[PDB]
């Protein structure tokens, strides 16, 4: 499980 | 496998060490995972953007403009501008390429323009529509931190094109949004400016990108533009059409093509100079060629209909008395002068995008307590005009020959009869100053004479703008002699061969001079 | 391995720590993990930050001048800040980087100025444009956890140039997107704040870095920058150029430059003055030099595709008669004074952003009953300064020679001939009450004098705003005595040479004086 950032 | 596509597209030195940087970083990443995904997305980006790709740019000036006057009439300044190009192009390897800002009225062909320009010198095309665009990012793009991330478009679109020479189309520059949650037109502030192309660094891919060899040519419509981009380009005015260049574009361009659209052979349709004169001047009035095109187009589909319907009658001609039986009723009238001459109306010439067009003023000096009313959808620098010009009169009126006590027994009204139509400017000035006159004195306007002009205090004339169509005004009008201001001769260098010798053109300087030649009696 | 890299780079203490302990949490991971490659991509960007590399900046303000003055011409006041940062520089080391800010008009040299400092100082040259720019990203980057994380442009471009004294040129600071959703206007008040900049924390590095050398110069049109923003910043106000700044920079950097642009040879091509003097005077209108170019390189252009065309002539010569005939028609044109003496009409002197110009105000004083109008498109100050002007003249109607019923029976109407230009200041109130004062008592207003200044109801003359581009105006016109306000004769310090010389500057004090030199016939 990793995040990432959407815009 | 991916190195030898980096040293295969070769690339200049930042944008080398950052991909072999980027390759070596991928290295040691699991293949199937999210930074693995970033990182080759970023390498396929930097494989797909040309860096060194250009397009052989034509040299033989002659051909140029065979094409240029093959898809193309008139615009003589932006053929002279590509020709040069051309030239300088046949002299220099590589020289910085043109920044050009095509402002005209619609329908005068200046997107088109640009994709005839991009055949003419062998540079690849590239349109990029910017109505409405509000979004930034469409021009630098996002980080590859988002999901999803991409270039601008100008970098999708250079690495569609495969070549680092195009001729970028940037249509409706003006109609970009300038608001505080989007202005992409200070984002065109880094692409367009002729200094700093050689290093355009977008969001996604943030190398320095080099844009100092695309041409670039925008559209707008309107100067409203901002300030720092109007001075980054190079501002070329398309103004309107006139008769004779609308009959040489209906007659060389829009008639073979409109016969090219709707398979009409050589021998069913002709359409002489009388139906197509009859469009321009009862049909259409326009600044363009768009409506023009319609109604010819109209008349060829009629045609068309006509020739399946009865299949009887094989040749359908066209001329100046049935275009009612095909397009119907007269949508406009143009204005006419005068036959008689009459007290207290003068010709102005107004002039808008559209055209010129005569400008009747009108005034009724009836007795009262010195009122003064100004109707016809005035401007405020048009009754300021008004008044300048009544206070010329009135500072004035011993030598006239008026009752100078005028101001106390008789009331003006000045009007302009269009009404509906708001109108602004001083141009009308010196034509109200005359009107004043002859409805204090009972000595006619005589109606072959239009004017235009502005009116100081003193009584001298002022410079005006636009001379062009409201001398062509004049000469479809009727006219037969005209009162330019005297520091504009300068603008009858500029005016075609036909109009100068129809017209007696007589520049002024003060307003007695004036007074002279528009009056029936001497003043 | 990394130890030899990150004990190569000779940190400071606490990225060292924090380098270090991310190197032996590297070292007990599985080297094809998530994790590796989050701190093996840290420690990549650690090893790439100039710690404490430096550039070697320049200390001989003699051949730095002659650098200053070989790329560009006239900007003094931003040479004389360069020269100063290289004296201070060359008496101690590690200064506090100096924070600019240039203000001007479009093409007054403030981008192409930001090259020859990095010249000059002998620093890096770097560029960030920030025009549109709404991502707060783009300074201070996102944290480590995100999937494709980068410390943003600022220690992105440190990492490419490599030293820790580069020269940041900052495009457009007042074009910035602000926005609830986009404001990083405000992130850079920690980027530039000139005590903070020693301890600028990273949203992806963690650990300060220091700003506190870097050489920020940052360009824009206008003031509208946020004013928590704007007070950081040195704020120098590159004003539009002259005529004569227009002629030597024309011929000193854009001739040759125009010339090598489009290979233009020794015989091949000959441009005088007269026909870049009528280049300024009469088709461009600005207040930088950018058009000027433009007409230039069109000149250059179409002299290229004449010869190549015509291959009959090898040399042009462009002497201002011809330039007609390669430019086009004249697009604009300049006021002048009048030839003769006249009553109700006054020269003023007016400014805009492109440089000054002559105002003719117009009086005509009509037997009527009172009624007052004013056109001309004038603002709201303006009509105020005409209601001001006759408040002086009928105050003083016994001493003028005016009879003092004339509020009554006559009507008085004062134009400015341009009423498609609109108008706006309380300056030229001397000359509309000059004008008044003339065309009540038949006086001739003389024709070879302009005037500004802002009126009392005791008749004092107050100061106005920049009189060098209305001495200019009025130098550039017939006018040979200017009326200037007494208090502003210590702006005639900064007026060259031949306007001091050529006109007749008198500063006033009372509306006596204005009347007294600007009427033919002595008003009292
Ligand atoms: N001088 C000309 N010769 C031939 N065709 C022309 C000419 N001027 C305009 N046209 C025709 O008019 C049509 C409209 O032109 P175009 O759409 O290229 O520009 P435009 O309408 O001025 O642009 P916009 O719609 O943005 O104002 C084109 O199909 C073109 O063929
Ligand atoms: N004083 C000067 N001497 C020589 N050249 C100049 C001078 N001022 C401007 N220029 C020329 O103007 C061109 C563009 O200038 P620059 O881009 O620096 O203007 P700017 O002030 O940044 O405009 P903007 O604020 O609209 O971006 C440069 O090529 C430069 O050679
Ligand atoms: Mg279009
Ligand atoms: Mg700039």
């Amino acid at each position: 499980a990793a995040a990432a950032a959407a815009a | 496998a991916l190195k030898r596509k980096i040293e295969a597209a070769k690339m200049p030195k930042d944008a080398r060490e950052k991909t072999e940087a980027e390759l070596q970083k991928l290295k040691m990443m699991s293949p199937m995972s999210a930074e693995a995904t970033v990182v080759r997305g970023y390498i396929d980006w930097m494989l797909q953007v040309p860096w060194n790709s250009r397009s052989k740019v034509k040299k033989d000036l002659v051909k140029a403009q065979e094409v240029l006057d093959t898809d193309h009439y008139g615009l003589e300044r932006v053929k002279d501008r590509i020709l040069e190009y051309l030239a300088v192009q046949s002299r220099v390897s590589k020289i910085k390429g043109p920044i050009l800002c095509l402002v005209g009225p619609p329908g005068v062909g200046k997107t088109s323009l640009g994709q005839s320009i991009a055949k003419a010198t062998g540079r690849q095309y590239v349109r990029m529509a910017l109505g409405g665009v509000r979004d930034e990012a469409e021009i630098r793009g996002h980080r590859r931190t988002y999901i999803g991330s991409m270039p601008g478009k100008l970098i999708q679109k250079m690495a569609k094109v495969g070549v680092k020479n195009p001729l970028f189309l940037l249509d409706q520059i003006d109609k970009m949004a300038s608001d505080m949650r989007g202005d992409p037109a200070s984002a065109l502030l880094e692409v367009l400016d002729p200094e700093q192309n050689v290093a355009f660094n977008d969001h996604y891919l943030e190398v320095d990108y080099d844009l100092s060899d695309v041409m670039f040519v925008a559209t707008s419509n309107s100067m409203n533009i901002p300030a720092p981009l109007l001075d980054r380009m190079e501002v070329i005015r398309l103004s309107g059409y006139t008769e004779d260049e609308k009959l040489n574009i209906a007659k060389q361009h829009l008639l073979p093509k409109q016969f090219e659209r709707n398979a009409i052979k050589k021998g069913e349709l002709t359409i002489d100079d009388s139906a197509i004169m009859s469009i321009i001047r009862y049909y259409t009035r326009e600044a363009g060629v768009r409506s023009l095109e319609r109604e010819i187009s109209k008349l060829c589909r009629k045609a068309v209909k006509n020739l399946l319907m009865d299949k009887t009658v094989k040749h359908i001609e066209i001329n100046g008395d049935n275009l009612k039986d095909f397009l119907g009723v007269q949508k406009v009238d143009y204005g006419r002068a005068d036959t008689e001459n009459r007290v207290g109306q003068v010709t102005g010439l107004a002039w808008t995008e559209v055209g010129g067009d005569l400008l009747t003023i009108e005034t009724a000096c009836v007795p009262g307590k010195g009122k003064l009313t100004y109707t016809g959808s005035l401007g405020e620098v048009m009754q300021e005009s008004i008044q300048a010009a009544l206070t010329v009169v009135r500072a004035r009126a011993d030598k006239l020959g008026i009752n100078p006590d005028f101001y106390e027994k008789r009331d003006i009204h000045v009007h302009v009869p269009e009404g509906a139509t708001p109108k602004d400017g001083p141009s009308a000035g010196i034509a109200m100053c005359t009107a004043l006159v002859s409805c204090l004195t009972g000595n006619p306007v005589r109606a072959d004479v239009a004017m235009t002009g502005e009116i100081t205090l003193r009584g001298l004339v002022l410079p005006i703008g636009g001379l062009k169509e409201k001398l062509l005004a004049a000469h479809r009008g009727g006219i037969k002699v005209v009162l330019i201001p005297d520091d504009n001769k300068r603008d009858l260098e500029e005016i075609p061969d036909n109009v100068i010798a129809d017209l007696e053109i007589h520049p002024v300087k003060r307003i007695d001079d004036v007074l002279a030649i528009a009056l029936e009696h001497p003043a």
